[PDB]
């Protein structure tokens, strides 16, 4: 479902 | 903390951390409940959050996570451009 | 001051105190802005803080916090449309931008 | 005089 975006670190 | 400062707290409106209180409110141009804040960077609700707020597809909540995230798809949940940048809230009843 | 901070003003949700920050709103059934608060206590803005406000009798503005007073209604008819006997505040507020 | 204050 996260698809559409990803998580920055 | 103390039980009178637990209870004489006041509303985070930016730099939000865990812990903070934090109004929630429905943007509906972003199909998402949002923190209120005076920063330009939007500040989602998660979607896992909601019920805890007794939401369902404003209210006071509690943050307990946050994440930096990236618009990967023009087309995408939070109806911003591509590569927009903002953050997703997990939070919990006040 | 638009890095990350940890002693930026937050907003105050009730006791409010001289130089609070706060969130005034409009009251639909009172035709009056009103501190956004969790109380049960009605804390209406006084009438003459609206123009430092850039207030007409729109939705939201922050102000800081001047003054309170402890009221009641005299009469049934009133300014605030509360009824006879109900006890309140009236605050009076400038904007966010005053020290 | 329709209100009153009680406490300023």
């Amino acid at each position: 479902q996260d698809d559409d975006i990803e998580v920055i670190v | 903390g103390s039980e009178f400062s637990r209870h004489s707290e006041k509303i985070a409106i930016r730099d939000f951390q865990v812990g903070d209180l934090v109004l929630i409110i429905l943007d509906e141009r972003h199909d998402n409940y949002v923190l209120f804040t005076v920063s330009p960077t939007l500040y989602f609700l998660h979607s896992e959050s909601l019920p805890a707020l007794d939401l369902k597809p404003w209210v006071l909540g509690k943050v307990m996570e946050k994440e930096y995230c990236q618009a990967k798809k023009a087309q995408n949940r939070f109806k911003v451009p591509l590569g927009t940048k903002f953050y997703r809230v997990k939070a919990v009843s006040w």
